[PDB]
This record gives C-alpha cells, structure tokens and sequence, in this order.
C-alpha cells in the first residue's frame, strides 16, 4: 500500500531527521525492489485510463498500485508489474487505439517495459534473461 | 485462379513485419563491428519494442501534432511565454541548449552501438533511438526557439550554440552527454548514456523538472520534456538489452562492473550538482528539496529497480555510491558557490535566493545559512546586483584563498576550502604539465587512461586575459553589443554591460602556479 | 603567461606560414610526424602550444593531403602511408606490436605512438580506423583488468607523477 | 488525498501568476527573437530547419566550420576524438554547409512518412476486397516476384545497414540528418518488400512469405553475387563516412540500385499485369529522388566545388567511382541473367529493351553525378559490359 | 492603447480566476460523462464517430427513428415540409441506423485525404525525376490514355453531382455524412484525372491537356454514349435519394465503372508499360471500396433487411437494379468497342480477356450486391451481351 | 492543431472546470444549438450546389456542405 | 486613421447618449462603408504576421489600419482593401507556407475575400460584379 507513495519511507522526514537516514551506513548500497514505476503524461485519453483502468480494473488486480498527480504527469508506482490493453483503452475511447497510440503519452519506465499484441507491460522481471521475449 | 480469390479486406501490421527482421541479417565473415570493444553482443538478442519504419513515423507524428497544437495554437493564443517566473525562464535556456547537445550526440552514439550489435532487431533498437534522438535535437531547440518568440528576455535563448563556449559549466555537460556518450567501448558508451544517462538521469532532467517548470509558470517546457521521456523509454529498454545482450559473454564478468561504476560516478559527478543547482537556485518556486527528489529517482527507484534487481547476474552495487549520496546533499550548494561567482561566464541571468529562498534551504538542509547563506548575503551587501558595484565574487573567493579548480577529468569546479561534497585537491604534475584532479574516481581515470584526458579548461585558455575581452570575443553581448546577455539579477533595469566588468578589473589566473 | 584571442592569434598564424613553405609529399609528411611527435598526447615533448596545436595539426593535415592529391598515383593514395610503406604492411606491424604486450604501461605507449606517427593524412582512412579499433580493443583489454586492484598511491608512483598537493 | 504536495501551476494559481507578474518586467529584454539569427542562411532567408538543426553539432575550430574551442572532454582510448578530421580522406572549409534541399528536421519527415505509412494500409485492404491480384501472372508472382524481388531486400538492408558508422562519424548535424533519413528509408525499402510478400501470402493460399528462399537466393544465387559483394564492401569494408554515403547512393544504388528497382521490378510488373508491386515501389523510387537531392547537395554542390579542396576532393570522389562503379557493373552483369528466366517482350526483356534500360540507367548517372564531378565515362562501353552476361 | 477594453482573462488573470474558483463546485453535479451515452451502440461499446453523429438531425416522430416532436417550423411553399417521408419510397423503423463501417466522422475523412493529397504531390515530384514516362507507350499515352481516360472523369463528375439533392433529401446525419463523402470521392476522381493529365503536359511537350476533346470524346463517341446516358438519368432524372444511391454506386459505378477504372485503365496500364496511371487509380479504387462498404451497410444490411420493411424495400431495390442494370450493360456494350483502337494482347485485350474480366465484375456484383438482396442474374448471360459489341 | 491545444494542453493545464459555472451552462446551449444551425447547412449547401449551373459555384458550395458536417463534429 | 476603431463613433457613449445616437432616425438606414474587417485567431503564426507584414509594411501602405486585441484574436479594420501575400509570410516563418496555410487561422471577413496565387486579398470591391476573377 503506503510503501509505493511518492514520500514513503525517508521521504517523509525533514531537516536532521533525514539527513541521518540518508547517511545511515545501511544506505549507502543499493536495496533490491520488486517494484515498478510508470509514467503518464496528462492528456485526455490518459486521464480516462488513468481513472477507468488504472485505478478500477488495475488497482483490483493490483492493490500494490499507488497513483500520484504530479501536475503535468502521473506517477505510478506498484509491485511487480503493470499492464495496459491498448484494445481495453481503444473501447473506453470509442476510437481507434493501439500499442502505439498509447505510448504516444506512456512518457517513462522505471523497470521492464515491453510491447506484445495489443498490450504494454511494465514488469519487474529481467525480460530476456528470466524470461524470453515473443513474437505474436 | 483469374475469376476465383477471397476478397476480405486486410492489411499487414506493424508486428507481422518484425517478426521477420531477425532474417534480415545474413553472414559473412567480415560481418563485424567497426568499432573498438571488450565484449560480444549475442546475435540471438530481441527488442522490447516492436517498431517498423512505417509505424515508428506514425507514432511520432501523432506525439508531433498534438505537441505542436498546444505550442502554436493553444498556449501562444494564451500568451503562456511571458508567464514563466524569470528564473525559470532563464534556468531554461541552460536546460534545453545543454540538454539539446545530449540529444545530439546520442544520435551518434546510438549509431556506434547499432554498430556493435549483430542482432537485427537489437540494431532495429539503437536505430530507432537514432532517429528519436534527431527528434529530440529538435525538439530542445524548438523551447528555445519558442521562447526567442514570445520571452521577455530572447538573448541566450536565441545564440547558446555559440555563447555556450564561453563558460566553465558547458564543459562538464559536453563530458557527461556529448563525449561520453561517443568515445570509448561501445558498452562503456551504452551504460554512460542508456543504462545510467537515460535510465536514471533523465527522471530528473526531463520528467521530474516539468513540475518544477509548472510551479514556476511554464507549460511549454512540460508540453515538450513529456513528449521527449516518452521516446526516453524505449532507450532505456535499449540499455537493458545492452547488459542482456553481453550477459553470457565471460568479459562481462571481467569488465562490466567496471566500466558501470565509471560511468555512474561520470554522470552523477556532473548531474547530481548541476540538476540540484539549477532545480534549487534556478526557480522561485521550488517543488521539494533535490536531495529528495534524487533520493527517489536516482538511490530508491533507479538503483533498486535497474541496479539492485541485476544483481542476480553479476551486477554490483556501484562502489561509489556512498560518494555520490554526499553529493546530492552538498555538491549542488557548492556548484552555486561557484556558478554566482563567475556569472558573467554564463548566458542566463541569475538571482540570489531572497528571504524566504533562503529560509527553504536552511530548513532542508540545517547548516546551510551559516556557511552558503552567509556568503551569498555577503556578496549582496558587497554589491553583486549592482553593475556600478566593481564587485565580482570570483576575485571575492582569490582575495580570500577560495581559489576555484577544474577537474582535469570532469571538467567540473572544485573549492575545496568551502566544498560540503565528496572530493579534495590532487594536484600532479606529468610531462611539464600540472594537472588538477578532485576525487578519487576521477583521478584513478586520469591516472590509467592519461591519453583520454587532455581537456583545454577555462584558466588554461583564457590566462591573463581580462573578463570582458573574453565575454566579447565570445559574443556574449546582447544585440546592442554592449550588454552583457548574463546579469547578476533578474529585473529589468540596471543591466551589466561590458565597460561595468571591465571596471572589475577580472583577470584570469592560472590556478596551479603556486603548486 | 597572457593569452591571445582563440582563434586568431599570433601563434596560429605564424605557423600556417610555416605550413605554406612546404613543397612535397616528403617534406610534408616529416613535418607533421614531428609537429605530431612534439605537440600532441600526454607524452609530448612539449606543452608550449596546448591550446594551439589541434588547429595548427588540422592545418598541416590539410596540406599534405592536398599534396597528396597534387603529387601521387591515385593507387598510392589508397594502398601506401606516405612514408612509402605498404598500408597494411603497417596495420599488420602495429597490431602485432600491441598483443606482444607485456603491461599497461607498454600497450599505451604503442597505440599513442601508432596514432602519432600514422594519423591520416599519413595512412589512407580506411586502414587507420581498422587499426586504431583493433589497437584499442587490447588496450582496453589490459587496462580494464583488475581496474581497482593497485590503489591510488600505487598508481601514482606507477605513472610517474610528481605529487605537487594532497589535500588533508 | 496522496502522500505529495499537489504543486499550484504558476500559469493559473491566482497567488503564484500575481507573483509571477509583479517579476516579469514590462520591456523585452532585448530585440532579436530569431533563434540562432546568425547562421548563414543558404537560401532567401532563414529556414526553420536550418534554425533547429545548424550547430547542434557542438564542433571546436579544428574541425573545420566549428565554433566551439579546446579539445573533447572524453576520447577513446588510445586517443581518438570523438570527431575528428581522421574520419574521412575528404576535406572542406566547414563541415556545417551541407542542406538538404527537401529541408527536413525531424517533424516533417516523420509526418510525410506517417502519411505513406496509413495510406498503405488503407491501399492494401482496398486491394484484396478489389481482388485486383487475379490478374497478376501466377509465375511472375510466384518465381520472381517472390524469389528475386524478396532477395532485393537484402540488397535495402545491407545499404541501411552501411550508414552505422556513417551516423556515428560523420562531422556535422545536417549531414547527420541527411545519412540518417537515408538510412530509415532503406530499411523501410526492406519492410516494405517484406510486408508485400506477407500481403499476397494473405491472399495466395500456398504463397510462402518467408525470407529463407530470398536469403538463400540473396547469399548463393550467381544473379545476386556481384551486388552482395559491393554491398557487403560497401558496408563493412571501409569506414571512410564519406566513401561510404558516395559510394553506397550516388554510385552503387544509383545504378544496380535503379535499374532492379525501377527497370526491371517496377517496369516489368507493368508487362505482367502486376497492379501490387507498384505501388511499392513508388514509395522506394521516391526515397530514392528525395535522398538523392541531400546527396547531390553535399558531394556534388559542396565538396566537389570547395573553395579550397574541390580538385583535393574530386581526386578521391574519382577514385572511389572507378572502384564502385566497376563493382556496381560486375553486380548488373550478373543480375541480367534474371532476363532468362522471364517471358521475352519486344522492347522490354529482349536484348534490345535491356540496352535501351541500360542507356537510361547510366546515361541518367552521367548527367546526375558523373559530369558533375569530372568523372569521365563511356556510356556504350558500360551497356555492352553489362549485356556481356545477358 | 487602444480603443477598447483589452479583456481579462478568467483562466490566467489573478482576480477572476480567484472569483471562479469560488463559485465552481467541489464536488461534479452528474456522475454520466458520456456525450449522448443513450445512442444505442452498434459495436461493443459506443465509438465517437456515433457519439458526434447520431441525432444531429432533428427529426420529430413522425420521421421513422427521430427523437423530436411537432411539425416543421418553416416548410416550403404549398407545404413540403425541410425533411419528410415523401422524400424516397423506401421506408424503415428507423433511419438513424445506418454506420459507416470505417466510422468516418469528418475528421478522420480529412486525414486520411490530406496524406494522399499531399504523398501524392511528392510522388510526382519524383516520378518526374526519374524520367520513369519514357518507359510509357506512346499511342496508350495520347490515344488512350489522354482521350479516353479523360473522358472518364466527366462519368465521375456527374457520379459526384448526383449527389446534391442527396445532401439535401436525405433523411439522417450517418447517411448524409456517407452520401457526401462518396460525393467528394467523386469529384476528387474526377480531379486527379484532370490532375494525370496536366502532369504528363509538363513531361510531354505537345501533350494537350486541355479537357476540349475529353468533354467532345465524352458527349459525341458512341463508347461513351451509354455511360453518359446512365449518369444524366441517374443525376437529373430522378429525385429519391436512395435511388440515386443505390442507382449510382451499387449498380451503374459497381459494374461500368469498376469495369472502366480497374479491368481498362487500370490493367491495361500494366501491360503498356504505365507506371503513372496505377498511382491514380489505387485512389479511385481505394475510394470505391471505402463507398461500398457504408453503401452495403445501408442498404444491403439495413434497408433490406429492415424488420418491417424489408421485403417492401427489396421490390423496389430489385426494380431499380433491373432497370439500371440493363443500362449498364449496355453502356459497357457501346465501352467495350474501345478494344477496336488497342493492341491485341492474349488474354487482356482478345475476347477471352474481355470475357473474363466481365466475369469478374459482373461476378463480384452478383457476390456483393445481388444475391444479398434476392436478385436474380445470369453472369454468363450479362457477359454475353457486353461482348456483342467487342 | 486545435485537437492538439484540447486533448493535450488544456486538459493537462484541467481547463474544462476551471470555467465560471454561468458560462459553462451557457455552453450547453450555444454549442448545441448551434450545432443544428451546422447540421442543417450541410442540407441547404447541398440544395444550393443543386441550384448552381456553374461548376465553380457549385464547387464553392460543395466545400460548405462538407465544412458543415466539420462544424456539426466540432459543437 | 480612429474612425475605423471598434469602439469608435457611437461606440463612445454610454447610458441615455447612447441610445439617442442609436435611435436617431438617420441611424435607421444602412450607411455604406468602403471598410474591410479581417479577424484573424492568434497562433504563433499569425502573431508573427501581424507584428511583422501587418503593422509594418501592411500599415506603411494603407495607413488606415486598426489592429486591436480581442484576446482570443485579431479585429482589423481598414479602408479599401487588406493583402496578405502568404509567400512573404512563409519566408517569415521560415517554413512551407501556402494561402491554404494562411487561412488556417483567418476567422473572418467582413468584405469580399478571394484567394488568387499566393495572396489573400479582403476588398470593399464588389469581386465578380464591378471587377472580374480570375485564374492563375
Ligand atoms: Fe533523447
Ligand atoms: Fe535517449
Ligand atoms: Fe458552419
């Protein structure tokens, strides 16, 4: 749940309070995370997905799935995978919508993010190296 | 036969057509990367985006449209170019012309590992980024060719591809997203641009400075970074494939952990002051302190997700974490030190942080009244703003021992006696030459790898050479050609021109002479 | 020491008169092995002209490729360094040179001096580039070995710097 | 709510745009609001594309045309720059002169191939519900179209594939721009020649659009040895970025390149009854009349006539074509024999309709690059050289 | 200054913004945001092209399908009313049923245009350049093609005026939107001819492309007389607009013309050596399948199957088939005499060629058109009669 | 571009509710009524290309009957 | 020069003056005006066009031009006739610039409007009736 927020963790903390965390010895390698994060630029298709699929199919499938308005883009931060059906999108529009068009406004991804008929993944997993990737 | 067919209508898409692009390679022996490298790119690699010609046009001119309307019909009906906060209207012309050269050579760069590649489709994806980073050349010049139009203040936004060449903070940038993009292994190249550069840098540069531009005033900024990450991504992708690519080749377990480490510490050493600096001191309105907001993209999301994740396959932490993190505390304060001191270098006009900026930063980072604050109200009581002043505070810092270094490998300044950031003074002499060092990352660069860097910097150019003459052979100059295009403020009177520095009598020393 | 200008200076100029008082493909070429050998790289015997050198080579380039042009057959300039030497009679010798190498140390000096000495003009483009890659590829080899094993003290001793300062 | 700040936009919040406006001054700063106002302009005034692309390159004065100064930050090791003038034999007063005539940065030439790219599905599904491919010549189809124009695209891949290095190293931005959108198009050329094979498999039960045969026939069939040959050469056997884009458009795809696709492929779909294949090959034709405008303009406008290196210039420019075009003429004396393998048609596949080809093909090559560059060449003496194999 | 006030602007400006704000609700008033969400959707959920189509026009209940009431506030002298079911013999439960299958609203139309518009101005910049006209035969280039295709484009122009009162009777907005775009295809047909023609006068010195002998050609030849007398009646002689419609494009341009642009022009430019004149009808052809498929909708779909209508529908679409049918059989009786001023070419131009080519238009229709409305046609028979004038 | 300005930039910038309510609802009925005002001026552009006899003019009101299924979208 | 001004003449008054003028019995007919009004939409454009061909060179011609601010565009009044050469524009933009082009964001006229090679010219001349069209 709150792990996934923007401010989670050291986040949170301020003036001195930060500073010893950020500097605690602990902090100073990489910490492995199982999650993902997704970028959407704001714009009218997105901001239908973004309320329709993310936050009602998405978030049941996910409840991992932290969503923050970050003026100009959405930030999306879940565990271990996001997917987005461009044919799912393309029926909430009423109007043509591949993969394609969807990344028109898809602006970043903080993990494995791939393309596969009329879906976009963003997973966790080490595409490639874990798992092989497909042809239609 | 001729009277007998099916007449259903059908096409062929875009994925139907890649599935075939592995094919189109075929062998011969002299089949081979022209270019120098350590390791072998497996022939078997896939690309994570499936993209054609046909349906690559297609996709970025539909981002084009739509990008194009809100500039040129939308927000210039609006009016939104005169409606940024001044910093920010300045910061931007650092941001985009800087930037705009990363995009550029990452066209060149994305060629050589298109090079490097054997497997079609992992050329396919180099060359898709190839083409993407032409858009993006573009689309950086197009801000400031917007804002030449509509911006109360046009210099700077309209000449930075030659007035850049004036300054000490163009050198790191032309490091970290021009010449480390191109020279060296191929793979090295990949993880400074893709892996490190583009997955973890640009977070901060292009998505996370959009709420920043917002904050402040500026909707082009946002209309355009955003579209730019959206190519980003699949660059990203790109880097990962690189590392799937050589994962089974045994140098990887030679080598990678290597050149990753060096390209880390190469890109953070710059971005990490440089993004803080302009984030912080190049906005009126700030959004969260950069610590933070490097701690989220860069330590957390970034390491964890990219690095921390790869550890499964031989991927290290980078060793110079633990440095890097004291730069993202400090180094950006100390970069600002340095960057209002020699102001007149630059093509921006800057201001120093007001009451209320100053009460923001002592509270996110305690200690930061007492020694950058100090200074910088010191040097506004002393006449920084004022161009009947005489005042500089680069001769400031000499009078008082604060002399300023340029890191013979990243190009980046260095003061030690007041520097809160990793690093200290090596100071060598090789061959009759004395050469500034300032980490310990950098040094062992320079100390293995002497032949890639023989970096001109600006005390070695311009010795003994008055601060004017250089800003007006630089062309630095507004179209009067008296004004200077920097100023030590952001208002609309009392504008520095050349005969007001001249009066400061600034002359450029040769920093190791009394070494 | 005061600078002149950037780009015009009297330095610059001085030496394109130098550079116009050359004749033949000969003169030419020892002309720009010994400006190359003297004024360029870290072990050049000279750093008096740091900040003029690279325009000043791209001048003496110029000239002896058009020379080059004026003066030679036509299957010269695509098969000989202009020393008279077969070019890949050179890129075969070089290469070799590079992976008899014992050390670090003795790799970067040969890929330094193969640059030097044979940099077009002198070696026809082709044969240049394939050789530089192949001699960059063993030196990045050798150097990227145990990148961090000889600490920085070690090195510095290894390189042969003078430490002038260390900060406390 | 969410765990974040929610910025106030300063366009729109009411506190932040009344600070804003109290900042902004209300004089311009200064009155020149063209963007890079003094880059020499090559036609009446300053084009956008010239505004957005000219010095991006960030070039010092070594590199001739250059602004900048010093050396690069970061080279190779060993000490190769990043650029440098040891990138190619050729030489010029500025590296920066070059403009495509056609003007294209990156918008417009996505959206003019946007536009190619949904019209040719909207064409494809048109066709097979016109059922227009009952009327193509079975063998035809299924012997040369499928074997030997499939081939073809390895002869497209290969050129694409030339232009790594050539982006890599080439000296400039509008070069750059140049080599790549020549690049993409030929890839293009390639995906296109694929999906017309994997369109009639649609609509030809039994048709098989896989690439094996046409690799096969690409890497082993004597019609394609010769032009196999020059483009791997072209492609890997030099690193010159110059000999590379002369060598591969103004001399090898300029003549095997036009006759395989516009006389032979193209011309003969029109005495086969092939409405399809045309289509298709009015896209590469124009790739290739775009491609060769930019090309024209840097070796024959440009470099040939430098003010300083022309002759310097035209000596290699020479050079290169005496090799190129005699390996360009051994690839089209060995693709004739493809001619028996079809129908003869008077005026068309017989001897005298290849001569008549052959005379387009390199008369046209006279007149578009080599008068233009004082390369000396007999006409007839090529023709007869290439029907030697017919 | 100026004269008047320089207004404020409530999105930006401080206090006005702040005053909006104010008044604006913190919460939505309704929770349904789909624009029309009552329109019962044809596909699975409802598409924007319904959603900007559906119900503009204002029909009252006494319109089969409108959702209004009353009558009419202003008719015509005497009492016609602005829309009415004396309009067309035709009738149906609901005239809003209709659905473009390629969803066109006008956007989407124009797009798809503006890429042909503009490819096609670079395809003849190209085409140009490459010289590829030498290659076309010259009497099919000046006897043919400039007379006779020319011609064509007045059977196209008085297909697309057909239309006008169409625009105007017809009696709801997915139809109008259908019947106005099939009319703008037509005259755009009609255009590109024209446009051909002015083309090949730039490349051919003493090539007239003046339209003076296609307009004679078109109004005098016996080959065009049937043709001409089809469209006239077809465009002036009648006034229900789904006659016009289901007259002009599933009957007369689904038979003579896809015989005239395809199985003539078409493919004869593919044994005579026509490289220009595929481009041009790839167009035609592409707009005449996008046609047929809202033309089938309406009335193969709808109109003939209508719950209560059907069968009373058929009569009529089976009288006027009969009618207009035998029309265009004998306007490709008098087209097929054309074949008298070509070269003799096996299996295109003989009279097995003709035949089969017949067989496929005629073919096709019985596919596509007749037998889905219950019209009874003997192929072989209709071949039999067009032959009698070869 | 105006697609652009509206699906891009506007609604990124929330423009739809940033509108004072009075002028919102006006909205609701200038737009749509209007939009018969587009409607029917598809069908009286049809009849008047039908009264024409010149080509051009006919022409000239052809671009309005399809300019007006534009405007009918557009409202 | 003012007369063309939106709010000139009775546009000045307000309250009962107003109405007087409004409602004087010479006000009830129609008063020929030889003007022209050009609205054009702002974009970036037109805003070019109208400081750099409009005010300049336009008003150095016919120096009864009023340009004024509506906000969401340009209201232009002149005497006579306006011209706007969009080959003169597009070498201004830099950019591929044809009448059809100009017209994007020409809103209006109140005049008779014609488009004859590269220029669009708005006229009080009464086109087709005192002066014929032409072709190219
Ligand atoms: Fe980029
Ligand atoms: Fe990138
Ligand atoms: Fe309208």
């Amino acid at each position: 749940s709150a792990h996934n927020a923007y401010n989670a963790g050291i986040m949170q903390k301020t003036g001195k309070a930060f500073a010893d965390e950020f500097f605690a010895e602990e902090n100073q390698v990489v910490h492995e995370s199982n999650a993902v994060v997704l970028v959407l630029m704001k714009s009218d298709e997105i901001d239908a997905i973004i309320e329709d699929i993310v936050l009602k199919g998405g978030k049941a499938k996910n409840p991992s799935i932290v969503v923050e308005d970050k003026a100009g883009f959405w930030w999306i931060k879940a565990d271990g995978a996001i997917e987005i059906d461009a044919a799912e999108a393309g029926e909430l529009l009423g109007k043509p919508f591949s993969v394609y068009d969807l990344l028109i406004n898809v602006s970043s991804t903080v993990g494995r993010a791939y393309t596969l008929g009329t879906k976009f993944t963003i997973t966790s997993e080490l595409m490639g190296l874990d798992r092989a990737l497909t042809d239609i | 036969d001729a009277l007998k067919v099916n007449r259903a209508p059908v096409g062929v898409e875009p994925q139907e057509v890649h599935k075939w692009l592995q094919s189109f390679n075929w062998d011969f022996k002299e089949n081979r990367t022209k270019y120098p490298t350590k390791y072998h790119m497996a022939n078997e690699t896939k690309e994570q985006f499936k993209v054609i010609a046909k349906e690559y046009a297609r996709m970025e001119a539909a981002k084009d449209e739509r990008q194009f309307g809100t500039l040129l019909d939308g927000l210039t009906r609006l009016g939104a170019g005169n409606k940024v906060h001044p910093r920010w209207g300045e910061t931007m012309k650092v941001i985009s012309n800087f930037l705009e050269v990363g995009e550029y050579n990452a066209i060149a760069a994305s060629a050589m590992l298109w090079d490097s590649a054997t497997a079609a489709e992992q050329k396919n994806g180099y060359l898709a980024q190839v083409l993407d980073e032409i858009r993006h050349t573009h689309q950086c010049a197009f801000i400031n060719h917007y804002y030449s139009k509509h911006y109360h203040d046009p210099a700077g936004h309209n000449d930075a591809r030659r007035t850049r060449a004036i300054g000490p903070l163009w050198k790191g940038m032309k490091r970290v997203f021009a010449d480390g993009f191109i020279s060296g292994d191929a793979v090295e190249c990949s993880v400074n641009l893709q892996l490190v550069g583009e997955a973890c840098f640009t977070n901060p540069l292009i998505v996370a400075v959009t709420e920043w531009a917002s904050a402040n005033g500026d909707e082009i900024t946002p209309t355009v970074f955003l579209s730019v990450e959206t190519d980003e991504l699949r660059h990203m992708a790109n880097g990962y494939q690189t590392v799937v690519s050589i994962a089974n080749d045994p140098a990887s377990a030679k080598f990678l952990n290597t050149d990753l480490n060096n390209a880390f510490w190469t890109q953070q050493k710059y971005f990490t002051p440089v993004l803080g600096y302009l984030f912080e001191y190049g906005s009126k309105f700030k959004v969260e302190p950069w610590v933070k907001t490097w701690n989220r993209w860069v330590y957390e999301d970034w390491g964890g997700i990219w690095i921390g994740r790869l550890g499964k396959y031989g991927v290290e932490s980078p060793a110079s974490l633990r440095d890097a993190k004291r730069d993202a505390y400090w180094a950006h304060h100390d970069l600002a030190l340095a960057a209002y001191a020699m102001w007149p270098l630059g093509f921006a006009r800057l201001a120093l942080p007001d009451e209320e900026d100053q009460a923001w930063f002592e509270a996110n980072y305690p200690g930061w009244a007492d020694h950058y604050g100090k200074i910088f109200n010191e040097w506004k009581k002393l006449g920084y703003e004022d161009p009947k002043s005489g005042f500089i505070p680069y001769q400031w810092l000499l009078a008082n021992g604060h002399d300023v270094y340029i890191d013979r490998v990243s190009q980046v300044p260095f003061i030690p006696s007041l520097a809160k950031g990793t690093g200290s003074l090596r100071v060598h002499e090789f061959n009759g030459k004395k050469h500034s060092l300032t980490d310990d990352w950098g040094e062992r660069q320079w100390l293995i790898e002497p032949e890639r860097y023989e970096c001109h910097n600006v005390f070695e150019q311009y010795e003994g050479r008055e601060l004017s003459e250089v800003i007006a052979e630089g062309h630095g100059v507004r179209s009067d050609g008296k004004t200077l295009i920097a100023q030590p403020h952001t208002r609309g009177d009392n504008l520095w021109t050349l005969e007001d520095i001249k009066r400061a009598g600034c002359v450029f020393p040769d920093p190791l002479a009394k070494f | 020491a005061k600078r002149e200008p950037i780009h015009d200076n009297s330095i610059r100029t001085e030496w394109e008169a130098k550079i116009a008082k050359l004749t033949s493909v000969d003169q030419a070429t020892k002309f720009i092995q010994d400006f190359r050998l003297a004024y360029t790289s870290p072990f050049r015997k000279s750093y008096d002209i740091d900040v003029d050198y690279q325009y000043i080579e791209r001048k003496i380039e110029e000239k002896l490729s058009v020379l080059k042009t004026e003066k030679l057959p036509v299957a010269d300039l695509i098969t000989k360094a202009t020393t008279g030497e077969d070019a890949a009679a050179v890129e075969a010798t070089w290469i070799a040179k590079i992976k008899a190498a014992k050390s670090k140390y003795e790799a970067e000096r040969i890929h330094i001096e193969f640059r030097q000495l044979y940099k077009p003009p002198v070696l026809p483009v082709n044969v240049f580039l394939r050789t530089d890659a192949a001699l960059g590829t063993v030196l990045m080899e050798i150097r990227n070995t145990d990148y961090y094993g000889t600490p920085l003290e070690g090195l510095r001793k290894e390189r042969g710097v003078k430490v002038l300062h260390l900060q406390a | 709510p969410q765990s974040s700040q929610v910025t106030k936009r300063g366009l729109t919040d009411p506190e932040r745009a009344a600070i804003i406006a109290a900042a902004v001054p209300d004089h311009a700063l200064d009155t020149q609001r063209k963007y890079h106002y003094f880059i020499q302009p090559r036609w009446k005034r300053l084009s956008e594309y010239e505004q957005l692309s000219c010095y991006a390159q960030p070039n010092p004065d070594w590199i001739a045309g250059g602004l900048d100064w010093g050396d690069w930050t970061q080279k190779f090791h060993g000490g190769r720059p990043s650029w440098g003038n040891e990138s190619t034999e050729l030489r010029t007063t500025d590296w920066y002169r070059h403009r495509d005539p056609a003007r294209r940065w990156h918008h417009p030439y996505v959206k003019d191939k946007s536009e190619e790219a949904r019209y040719t599905q909207r064409f494809l599904a048109a066709y097979s519900s016109e059922g227009s491919i009952r009327t193509i010549d079975p063998y035809w189809r299924d012997e040369i179209l499928n074997k030997y124009f499939g081939a073809l695209l390895y002869s497209e891949y290969g050129l694409f594939n030339a232009h790594s290095s050539v982006g890599r190293d080439c000296l400039s931005d509008t070069i750059r721009q140049t080599a790549v959108f020549a690049a993409l198009d030929k890839v293009d050329n390639a995906q296109m020649i694929q999906m017309e094979r994997l369109f009639i498999a649609k609509l030809v039960p039994g048709f098989d659009a896989s690439t094996d045969v046409p690799k096969k026939i690409w890497t082993t069939d004597p019609i394609y040895s010769g032009a196999r040959a020059t483009v791997q050469e072209i492609w890997q056997g030099v690193q010159d970025w110059n000999e590379i884009l002369w060598a591969g458009h103004a001399v090898y795809d300029a003549t095997f390149g036009q006759f395989a696709r516009r006389e032979f492929f193209q011309r003969l779909a029109t005495v086969y009854g092939d409405t399809l294949t045309p289509f298709f090959t009015a896209q590469s034709q124009t790739y290739f009349q775009t491609t060769r405008g930019a090309i024209d303009d840097l070796f024959v406008y440009c470099l040939a006539n430098d003010s300083e290196f022309g002759a310097h210039n035209r000596t290699f420019l020479n050079a290169w074509t005496e090799h190129y075009l005699a390996s360009s003429v051994a690839a089209l004396k060995d693709f004739v024999g493809l001619y028996a393998k079809v129908e003869k048609v008077a005026g068309a596949t017989d001897r005298a309709g290849v001569s008549e080809a052959l005379q387009r093909v390199f008369g046209d090559w006279k007149i578009d690059y080599a008068d233009k560059i004082g390369f000396r060449v007999d006409v007839d003496q090529k023709v007869d050289a290439v029907l030697a194999g017919y």
